């Protein structure tokens, strides 16, 4: 079965160069083009450009000339993508996609100067047949977080929110609805996990 | 570059009527034409590849059809897993150019909103910090008004609202609104409360806490 698996989100300084890659696996790696997209929020997507692994060679979009460079690695079946002289235009969503038409999950590039803030995790307890509790997830730079309940156990009945920017950091909640039998009685937890800060975090929600 | 455009940004439609969703290229594109599906979390994947052939795996209400720079993406039987955004993308010639998409939005049965409120964490008042959450969870339609009192008088500096997509498996809208304030200025007051006002009801769906209480 065809996968493409790309690197976690990124974040960079003004002025570096990132490389992100693109790990194939359930096809012939060389016999396909391999494409490179981004959508940046607000504009739809932009064609970067293609690389045929077989031989390393590349058709760019003009507009991505000089700042992308594609190559792609045969031995381990793996494209990348160099990206150079970063600014922030250059934050957005980058995808990885053959012709054949099979898609990478996206990977989160952000370009700052600011610094990394991890986030600082509450329990939302509260103040029924079915219970709603929450977390909040507060104060963190730059996106992504993932939000989890107990593990990726708790699954239906979840509200994780978009986060909201301010001063330069981000805060979002997300909320669960579960039964009156399992909390208090059990432990129940939200898993949040924030990469760029190489940290992760699970809270009790324990009654007030 | 080759223009491509899409009729409409959003169309609107209810479970297991049909849709179609339409492309015009600036130039003839000779029937290369891709129709992408993008859902929310942002997953994309290839529904109809050459104008109207369907990848290995997509179900066949889903059909494409046109040609020239005129090119359709009809959808039968819409079902909830089919709320997200669709786009065309032309290659026939470089570079390769994408539309900008048409969410799909899925009409439904009119629901009021779960509401509820949550007082700041201990834990958070130490950090000398204090955020009152509130999720009005699960309502259709779209539009809500939530307004914060304290100590009962109107309340809105330090709100910040946020609202999910149109929910893939009921259809529903979800927002929280969180009103952030000093730990200083939480203890200075007794009463909060969470007020929304959606199509549902004229009285508004009211929750508070008092710190007295508990």
């Amino acid at each position: 079965q065809v996968h493409l698996q790309e690197s976690g989100p990124e974040l960079v300084r003004p002025g570096a160069s990132v490389k992100i890659s693109c790990k194939t696996s359930g096809y012939v790696f060389s016999s396909s083009w391999m494409n490179w997209v981004k959508q940046r929020p607000g504009q739809g997507l932009k064609w970067i450009g293609r690389i045929y692994p077989g031989n390393g060679n590349t058709n760019y979009n003009e507009k991505f000339k000089g700042k992308a460079t594609l190559t792609a690695d045969k031995s381990s079946n793996t494209a990348y993508m160099q990206l150079s002289s970063l600014t922030s235009v250059d934050s957005a969503v980058y995808f990885c996609a053959t012709s054949s038409a099979y898609w990478g999950q996206g990977t989160l590039l952000t370009v700052s100067a600011a610094k990394t803030t991890p986030p600082s995790v509450y329990p939302l307890a509260p103040g029924n047949s079915m219970v709603t509790l929450g977390c909040l997830v507060k104060g963190y730079f730059p996106e992504p977080v993932t939000v989890t309940w107990n593990s990726g156990s708790l699954s239906s009945g979840v509200h994780t929110f978009p986060a909201v920017l301010q001063s330069d950091l981000y805060t979002l909640s997300s909320s669960v609805t579960v039964p009156s039998s399992p909390r208090p009685s059990e432990t129940v937890t939200c898993n949040v996990a924030h990469p760029a800060s190489s940290t992760k975090v699970d809270k009790k929600i324990v009654p007030r | 570059d080759i223009q491509m455009t899409q009729t409409t940004s959003s169309l609107s439609a209810s479970l297991g009527d049909r849709v179609t969703f339409s492309c015009s290229a600036s130039q003839d594109i000779s029937n290369y034409l891709n129709w992408y599906q993008q859902k929310p979390d942002g997953t994309i994947k290839l529904l109809i590849y050459y104008t109207s052939s369907l990848r290995s795996g997509v179900p066949s209400r889903f059909s494409g059809s046109g040609s020239g720079t005129d090119y359709s993406l009809t959808i039968n039987n819409l079902e909830p897993e089919d709320i997200a955004t669709y786009f065309c993308q032309q290659y026939s010639r470089l570079p390769f150019t994408f539309g900008s998409g048409t969410k799909l939005e899925i009409k439904r049965a009119d629901a009021a909103p779960t509401v509820s409120i949550f007082p700041p964490s201990s834990e958070q008042l130490t950090s000398g910090g204090a955020s009152v959450v509130c999720f009005l969870n699960n309502f259709y339609p779209k539009d809500i008004n939530v307004k914060w009192k304290i100590d009962g008088s109107e309340r809105q500096n330090g709100v910040l609202n946020s609202w999910t997509d149109q929910d893939s498996k009921d259809s529903t809208y979800s927002m929280s609104s969180t009103l952030t304030l000093t730990k200083d200025e939480y203890e200075r007051h007794n009463s909060y409360t969470c007020e929304a006002t959606h199509k549902t009801s004229t009285s508004p769906i009211v929750k508070s806490f008092n710190r007295n209480e508990c």
